[PDB]
C-alpha cells in the first residue's frame, strides 16, 4: 500500500486470476492420460506457474484493482518501503551492461584509428583485439571517470560544423 | 508617448547575464523582432497554439458551460 | 478599516514615496512641465497614484472578508 | 621478477620505474584498470587504505572471535555483534554513524587534499601548530611523523619489506574479510566455526557440501 | 586457413555468432531461471 | 588572506588578498567578473548585519522569555495584541505593515540606490572606530566573521524548526538534557533512514 | 639540556639545548618546524600550570575532606547549594558559567591574543625570584618538571577514576592497605586478561 496500491500477497484478484490461469490449464489438462507428455508438459507449465504466483508474492510486488504486479520507479518510496528491485536495482545492473558494450566499441574504435585503413577493420573485427578489449573492459566506470577528469573522453571544437 | 513606461530596446538588450553564459545576451534582437513578420508570427504561433490546449485540456476538467460534460458528444 | 481614512492616507502614502525617496531611480509633444523641482507632472502623478488607489483598495478588501487570517 | 602467473607478460604500465617502485608488484593487472599513471597513483591509494582498514577489521573479527572460542571474552559473532553492543550503548545508530561520519570525514578529506597535492596540510597556519608534522613523506600513502610513534620509517633500508609486508599481510586481510562474509552467508555459523567444521572433518565439510558450488 | 578463420571474422558473421552467444545465454538462463519479473536474492 | 579554508587549495585569482573576510572560498567561480563581486561584497556585509540583528532578536526573545522568534508573527492571525518587552502596541497587521513598507524603502532608497557602499564614512559612526587608518580592515574581518556565524545560525534556526518544532533556547536545553538522543539524527526528517 | 630520558640516544637537532625541560623528547619529530615548537614551549609551561592547580585542588578536597574531584561537580545536577570551604555560595550553574565565560576570556585575551610571552616580566612576579639573570633557568626547569608530574598526576587521575570509580586518597588508602590487591591489574580494565 504505497499508491492505492496494496501487497500481491495480500489481494484477491491476485489470487482470484491464479486460479483462474490454473482452471484453464487444469481443463486443457483432463485431455489427456496422466503418463503422456502433453500432459507432462502442462503439469510442468503449473509448477512453473504456482512458483511463479509464490515468487512474486515473496518480493512482496504490489497489486491493486486489476490484481497484478505494479512497479515502484522511485528511488524514496522504494528505497523506503522494500521495493529497489523492481526497477532501482536493474537501473544499475542494466546501465553496468549499457556502458560496458558501449565502453568496448569506444576502446574498439579508438585502438584501430591508428593504423593503415581503419575501415577495413570494421568490416573484420580483429578477434584477438576484440576480445582482448571485451575482458579488459569490465572495470569501466573505474576507467571512464579518470578519463572523464582529463578532458580525454571529449574531444574539443575539432569537430565538424557547418555555420555558425 | 508620455515618458514613463519600459522601452523594449533596453530590457531585451540589458539582460546579458556574466561569465558568458548566453553569450552577448539578448542584446539586438529588438531590430530582429520589430522588423521580422515571421519571428512575429512564430512567436504567436507558438503562445496560441499552447494556449489553444490549454483551452483544450482544462475544459473536459473544468467544464465551463452549464450541462456539459454531460452531453458527452460536446 | 475606515472608509475614508485608509484610501486617502495610502494614496497620500504612495505620492510620497515617489516624490522624497524614488526620485532619481525612476529618471533612469511637450508635456512634461518640471514645476515641481525635479518633474513631478501629471503623468508621474497617475502613476504613483494608481500605485496609491490601488494598495488602498487592497487593504479595504482584505480587512473586509469576515477577517484576517495571515 | 615474481610475477603471479610465470609464464604471462606482465602488462607495461606495472614495468615503468614509477610503477615497479611499489609494493607488492606482482605484474597483476588483467583489466588494464592502472594504465593511467594518476589512475595508478590513485588506485594505489585505495589499495593501502582498503587493506589497512581490513587488516584492522580482521583483527577485529577472529581476534575477539579466537579469544571467545577459547574462554576468557564473551564477544559474540561478527554479524551479530552490531546488534549488540547499542544496548550497551548510549546512542540511536542513526546518532551514533552521523558523529562517525563527523570524526571520519574530518580525517578523509584531508587525506584526499594531500593525495591531490603532497605536502597540502603541512602549510603553515593550518591547525594550531599541529600541520608541521603532516607533510608525509616523499612518497604518498606513508605519513609517518605522528603516525609512526616507534619510528620504523627512518630506515631508507629494510624499508621496502614494512612496504611489502604491509601489503601481504594487507591483501590476505581482503581476501580475509571477503572470505567472512561469503562464509557467513553459505552456512550462518561463525567464521572460527566454519575452522573447526573443516578440522574436524576436511574430505566433507567444506563449500563442496553446501549450494553455492553448485553445478 | 587464415583466409577461412578471416570469414569468420567479418561483420555479419561474428554478429551472427554472438547473437546465438547472447541469445543463447539468455536463452539458458531463463530457462534455468523461470520468468524474473523481479530481482530476487 | 589569512586562511585558506581547505589547506593547500590554490586560491582563485579573481578575489584579492586585500578584501576582508576573504579565504579563497568561491569553488563555483560565482564572482569572477569584477563587477559581480562588488555586488556581491556589498550584499554580504548587509546579509551578514540584519542576520546579526536577526539572530539577537531570536535569542533574546528567548533569553528574555516571550515564547520564540517563530511565534512572534502569531497575534495576526489566532488573536491580536501585540507585545513587546510585555508591553502593549495597539496596531494591527495591516497598519504596521504599510508603516514598514513607506518608512524601510525610504530607508532602503537612501541606502541602496545613491551610491554602492557598505561602510559608510560618517553619522553611522557614532564612537569613531574606523577611521580607514589602520583599524580599519581588522574590524571589518570581524564584522564580516560574526555576521557569517549568524547567517548560519540563523539557517540553523529554520532547519532546527522544521524538523523539530522548537526554538534555539528550547532543544539547546534538549541537547544539553540528551547529548546522544536530542541531536539531528534522531528526528526522522535530517537523515531519513 | 641536563638529561637524555632514554640513554644512548642522539639528541634532535631542532630541540635547542638552551631551553628549559628539554631532554631530546621528541620522537615523532612534531616540533620540528620552529614556530610549531615556540607554540609548544608556551602550551607546555600553561598546560602545566594549569593542572599544577587542577591536581592541588582535586587533593586538597579529600586532604579537607570534601568529597572529590569528581563529585564537586554533582550540585548542578541531583540538587543544589554549591559548598566551597563548607560555606555556602548561592549561584547556579547557568549564571556562574556565564561569570567563567565573561570573565576568563577578558583574561585570556589579555593573555593569548596580545603576545606569545609564557612568562611575563613585571607585575607576575610578586615577590621576585626569576630576574632573568642567573637563577631563572633553574626556576624555570623546576617549573616545568613540577609540572610535568601534574600533566601526568591528573592523567593518573581520570584513568584512575575511570576504572575503579574513586578518588585519588580515597584509593591511595587502598594500595597501602592491600599493596598487591588494589593495583591497576586486579580491575578487569586496564588489564583485560588476568
Ligand atoms: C522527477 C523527479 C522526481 C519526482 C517528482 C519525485 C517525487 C517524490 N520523491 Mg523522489 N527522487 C528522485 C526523483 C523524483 N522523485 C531521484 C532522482 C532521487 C534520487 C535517487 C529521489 C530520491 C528521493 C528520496 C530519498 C525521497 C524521495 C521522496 C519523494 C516524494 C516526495 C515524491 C513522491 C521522499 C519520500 O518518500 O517522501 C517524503 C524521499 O524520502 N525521493
Ligand atoms: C579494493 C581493493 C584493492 C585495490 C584498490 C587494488 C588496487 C591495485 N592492486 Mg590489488 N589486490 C587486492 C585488492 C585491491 N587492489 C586483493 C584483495 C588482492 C589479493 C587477491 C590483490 C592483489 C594484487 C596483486 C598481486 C597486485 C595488485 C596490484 C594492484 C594495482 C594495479 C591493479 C589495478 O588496477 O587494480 C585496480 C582495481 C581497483 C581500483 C578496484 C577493482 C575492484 C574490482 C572491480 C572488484 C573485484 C572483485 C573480485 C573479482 C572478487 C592497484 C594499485 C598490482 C600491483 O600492485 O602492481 C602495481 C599487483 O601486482 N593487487
Ligand atoms: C547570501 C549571503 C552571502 C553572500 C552574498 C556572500 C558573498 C560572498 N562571500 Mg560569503 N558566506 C556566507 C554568505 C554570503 N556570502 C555565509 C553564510 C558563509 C558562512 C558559511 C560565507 C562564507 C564565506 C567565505 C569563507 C568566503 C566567502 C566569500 C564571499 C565572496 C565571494 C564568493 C561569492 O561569489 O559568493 C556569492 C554568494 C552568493 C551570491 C550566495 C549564493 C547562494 C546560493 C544561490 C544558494 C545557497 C544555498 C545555501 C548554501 C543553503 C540554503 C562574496 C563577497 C569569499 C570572500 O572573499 O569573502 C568576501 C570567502 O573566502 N563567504
Ligand atoms: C521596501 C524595500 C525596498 C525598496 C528594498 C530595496 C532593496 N533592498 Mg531591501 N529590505 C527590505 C525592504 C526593501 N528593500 C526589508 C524590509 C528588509 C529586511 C527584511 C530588507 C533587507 C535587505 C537586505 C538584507 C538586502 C537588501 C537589498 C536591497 C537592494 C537590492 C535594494 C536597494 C540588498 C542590497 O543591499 O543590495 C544587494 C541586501 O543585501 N535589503
Ligand atoms: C599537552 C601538553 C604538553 C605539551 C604541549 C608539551 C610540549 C612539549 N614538550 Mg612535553 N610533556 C608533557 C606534556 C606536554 N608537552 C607531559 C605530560 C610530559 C611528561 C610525560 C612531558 C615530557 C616532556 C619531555 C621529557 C620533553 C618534552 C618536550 C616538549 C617540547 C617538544 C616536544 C613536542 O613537540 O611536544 C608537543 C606535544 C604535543 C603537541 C602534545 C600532543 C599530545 C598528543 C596529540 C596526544 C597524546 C596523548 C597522551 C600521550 C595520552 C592521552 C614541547 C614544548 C621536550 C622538550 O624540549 O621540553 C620542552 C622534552 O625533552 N616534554
Ligand atoms: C571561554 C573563554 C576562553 C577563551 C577565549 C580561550 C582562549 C585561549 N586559550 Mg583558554 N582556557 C579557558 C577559556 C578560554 N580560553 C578556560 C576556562 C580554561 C581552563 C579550563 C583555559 C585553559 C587554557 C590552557 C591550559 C591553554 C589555553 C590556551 C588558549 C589560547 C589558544 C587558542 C586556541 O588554540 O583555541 C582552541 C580553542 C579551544 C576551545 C580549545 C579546544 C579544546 C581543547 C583541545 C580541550 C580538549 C582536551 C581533550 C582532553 C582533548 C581531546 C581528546 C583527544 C585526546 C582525543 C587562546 C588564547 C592555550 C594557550 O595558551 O595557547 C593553552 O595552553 N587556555
Ligand atoms: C575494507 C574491507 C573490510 C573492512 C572491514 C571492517 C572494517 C569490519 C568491521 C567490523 O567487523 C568488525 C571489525 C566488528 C564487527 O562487529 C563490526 C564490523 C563493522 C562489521 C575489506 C576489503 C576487501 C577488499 C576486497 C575483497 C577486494 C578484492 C578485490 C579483488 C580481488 C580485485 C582484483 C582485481 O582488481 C584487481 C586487483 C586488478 C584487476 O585488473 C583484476 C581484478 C581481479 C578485478
Ligand atoms: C545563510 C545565508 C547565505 C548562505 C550562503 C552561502 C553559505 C553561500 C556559500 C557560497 O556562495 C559562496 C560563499 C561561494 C560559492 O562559490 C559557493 C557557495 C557555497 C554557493 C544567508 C542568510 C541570511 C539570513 C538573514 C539575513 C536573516 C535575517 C533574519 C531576520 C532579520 C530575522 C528577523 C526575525 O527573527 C527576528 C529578529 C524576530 C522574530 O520573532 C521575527 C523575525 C522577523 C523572523
Ligand atoms: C597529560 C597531558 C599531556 C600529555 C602529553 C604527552 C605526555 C605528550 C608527549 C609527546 O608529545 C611529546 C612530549 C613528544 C612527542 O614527540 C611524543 C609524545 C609522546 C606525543 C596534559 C594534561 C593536562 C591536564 C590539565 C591541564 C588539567 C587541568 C585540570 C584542572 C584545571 C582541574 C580542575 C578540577 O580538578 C579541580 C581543580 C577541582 C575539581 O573538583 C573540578 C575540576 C574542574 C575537574
Ligand atoms: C524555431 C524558432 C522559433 C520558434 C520557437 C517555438 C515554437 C517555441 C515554442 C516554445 C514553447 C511552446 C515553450 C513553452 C514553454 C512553457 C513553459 C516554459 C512552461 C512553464 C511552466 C511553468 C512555469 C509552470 C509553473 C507552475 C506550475 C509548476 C504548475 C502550477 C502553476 C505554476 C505557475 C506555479 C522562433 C519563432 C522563435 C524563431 C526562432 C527559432
Ligand atoms: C497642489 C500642490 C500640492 C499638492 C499636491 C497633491 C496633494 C497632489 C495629489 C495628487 C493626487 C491625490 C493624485 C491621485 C491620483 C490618483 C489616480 C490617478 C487614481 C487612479 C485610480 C485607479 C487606477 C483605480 C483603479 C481601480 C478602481 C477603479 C477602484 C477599484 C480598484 C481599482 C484599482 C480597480 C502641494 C501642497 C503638496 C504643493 C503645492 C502644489
Ligand atoms: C559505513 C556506513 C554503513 C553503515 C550501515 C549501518 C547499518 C546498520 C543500521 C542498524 C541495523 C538496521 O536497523 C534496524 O535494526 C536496529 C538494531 O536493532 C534497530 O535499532 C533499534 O532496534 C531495537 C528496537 O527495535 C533496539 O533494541 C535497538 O537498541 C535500537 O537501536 C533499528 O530500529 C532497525 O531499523
Amino acid at each position: 500500500d504505497i499508491a492505492g496500491l496494496t501487497p500481491c500477497s495480500e489481494s484477491k484478484a491476485y489470487a482470484k486470476l491464479e486460479k483462474k490461469e490454473l482452471k484453464t490449464l487444469e481443463k486443457r489438462l483432463k485431455q489427456y492420460e496422466a503418463d503422456s507428455a502433453p500432459a507432462v508438459a502442462l503439469k510442468a507449465t503449473m509448477e512453473r506457474t504456482k512458483a511463479r504466483f509464490a515468487n512474486y508474492a515473496k518480493a512482496g510486488l504490489l497489486c491493486g484493482n486489476d490484481g497484478l504486479p505494479h512497479l515502484i520507479a522511485d528511488p524514496g518510496l522504494a528505497l523506503k518501503y522494500g521495493h529497489a528491485g523492481e526497477v532501482f536495482i536493474p537501473t544499475f545492473g542494466f546501465l553496468y551492461v549499457a556502458g560496458y558494450i558501449g565502453y568496448v566499441g569506444r576502446q574498439y574504435l579508438i585502438a584501430v584509428k591508428g593504423e593503415a585503413k581503419p575501415t577495413d577493420k570494421e568490416i573484420i573485427i580483429d578477434v584477438p583485439l576484440a576480445t582482448k578489449l571485451a575482458w579488459q573492459g569490465a572495470g569501466w566506470p573505474l576507467a571512464a571517470v579518470q578519463e572523464l577528469q582529463r578532458g580525454t573522453l571529449l574531444e574539443k571544437e575539432e569537430n565538424i560544423t557547418v555555420s555558425p | 508617448n508620455f515618458g514613463i513606461g519600459h522601452r523594449m530596446q533596453a530590457i531585451l538588450e540589458a539582460h546579458t547575464p556574466p561569465s558568458g553564459s548566453l553569450g552577448a545576451g539578448h542584446k539586438g534582437l529588438f531590430d530582429t523582432v520589430n522588423n521580422s513578420l515571421h519571428f512575429q508570427l512564430g512567436l504567436a504561433l507558438a503562445s496560441v497554439g499552447t494556449i489553444t490546449s490549454l483551452v483544450a485540456q482544462h475544459m473536459y476538467s473544468l467544464p465551463p458551460y452549464a450541462f456539459q460534460a454531460i452531453d458527452f458528444t460536446t | 478599516l475606515d472608509p475614508q481614512i485608509v484610501i486617502s492616507g495610502s494614496t497620500a502614502a504612495f505620492l510620497a514615496i515617489g516624490r522624497f525617496v524614488f526620485l532619481g531611480y525612476q529618471r533612469r509633444s511637450t508635456i512634461f512641465a518640471t514645476n515641481d523641482p525635479a518633474g513631478f507632472n501629471i503623468i508621474d502623478v497617475a502613476g504613483w497614484g494608481a500605485l496609491g488607489h490601488a494598495v488602498g483598495f487592497a487593504v479595504l478588501a482584505i480587512n473586509s472578508l469576515q477577517g484576517a487570517n495571515l | 621478477r615474481q610475477s603471479w602467473l610465470p609464464g604471462s607478460q606482465i602488462p607495461a604500465h606495472l614495468d615503468t620505474p614509477a610503477a615497479q617502485a611499489l609494493a607488492g608488484n606482482f605484474g597483476f593487472d588483467p583489466l588494464g584498470l592502472g594504465k593511467d599513471p594518476v589512475a595508478l597513483r590513485w588506485y594505489q591509494q585505495a589499495e593501502l587504505i582498503h587493506c589497512r582498514t581490513a587488516m584492522a577489521g580482521v583483527a577485529g573479527i577472529l581476534i575477539p572471535g579466537l579469544l571467545t572460542k577459547a574462554g576468557a571474552l564473551n564477544v559474540p559473532e561478527w554479524y551479530d555483534a552490531g546488534k549488540v553492543a547499542i544496548e550497551n550503548s548510549f546512542a540511536p545508530w542513526g546518532s551514533l554513524l552521523a558523529v562517525q561520519l563527523f570524526l571520519c570525514g574530518f580525517v578523509e578529506a584531508k587525506r584526499w587534499q594531500d593525495i591531490r597535492k603532497p605536502g597540502s596540510q603541512g602549510e603553515p597556519g593550518s591547525f594550531l601548530g599541529f600541520e608541521a608534522s603532516l607533510k608525509g613523506t616523499s612518497e604518498l600513502g606513508y605519513p609517518g611523523g605522528p603516525f609512526d610513534p616507534l619510528g620504523l620509517s627512518k630506515e631508507a633500508d629494510k624499508w621496502a619489506d614494512w612496504k611489502l609486508k604491509e601489503v601481504k599481510n594487507g591483501r590476505l586481510a581482503m581476501l580475509a574479510f571477503l572470505g567472512f562474509v561469503a562464509q557467513k552467508y553459505a552456512t550462518g555459523a561463525g567464521p572460527v566455526d566454519n575452522l573447526a567444521a573443516h578440522l574436524k572433518d576436511p574430505w566433507h565439510v567444506n563449500y563442496a557440501t553446501n549450494g553455492v558450488s553448485l553445478p | 586457413m587464415k583466409d577461412f578463420t578471416t570469414y569468420l571474422s567479418t561483420a555479419p558473421v561474428i554478429a551472427t555468432i554472438w547473437f546465438t552467444f547472447t541469445a543463447g545465454l539468455l536463452i539458458e538462463i531463463n530457462r534455468y531461471f523461470p520468468d524474473p519479473l523481479v530481482f530476487s536474492f | 588572506k589569512a586562511g585558506n579554508w581547505l589547506p593547500g587549495s590554490d586560491a582563485p585569482a579573481w578575489l584579492p588578498d586585500d578584501l576582508p573576510g576573504n579565504y579563497g572560498f568561491d569553488p563555483l567561480s560565482l564572482g569572477k567578473e569584477p563587477a559581480s563581486l562588488k555586488r556581491f561584497t556589498e550584499s554580504e556585509v548587509i546579509h551578514g548585519r540584519w542576520a546579526m540583528l536577526g539572530v539577537a532578536g531570536s535569542l533574546a526573545v528567548e533569553l528574555l522569555g516571550y515564547g520564540n522568534w517563530y511565534d512572534a508573527p502569531l497575534w495576526a492571525v489566532n488573536g491580536g495584541k501585540a507585545t513587546w518587552f510585555g508591553i502593549e502596541v495597539p496596531f494591527d497587521l495591516n497598519a504596521l505593515l504599510a508603516f514598514e513598507f513607506v518608512a524601510m524603502a525610504a530607508a532602503e532608497g537612501q541606502r541602496g540606490d545613491a551610491g554602492g557602499v557598505v561602510y559608510p564614512g560618517g553619522a553611522f559612526d557614532p564612537l569613531g572606530f574606523a577611521k580607514d587608518s589602520s583599524k580599519s580592515g581588522e574590524l571589518k574581518l570581524k564584522e564580516i566573521k560574526n555576521g557569517r556565524l549568524a547567517m548560519v545560525a540563523f539557517l540553523g534556526f529554520v532547519a532546527q524548526h522544521a524538523a523539530t518544532g522548537k526554538g534555539p533556547i528550547a532543544a539547546l536545553g534538549e541537547h544539553l538534557a540528551n547529548p546522544w538522543g536530542a541531536n539531528f539524527a534522531t528526528n526522522g526528517i535530517s537523515v531519513p533512514f
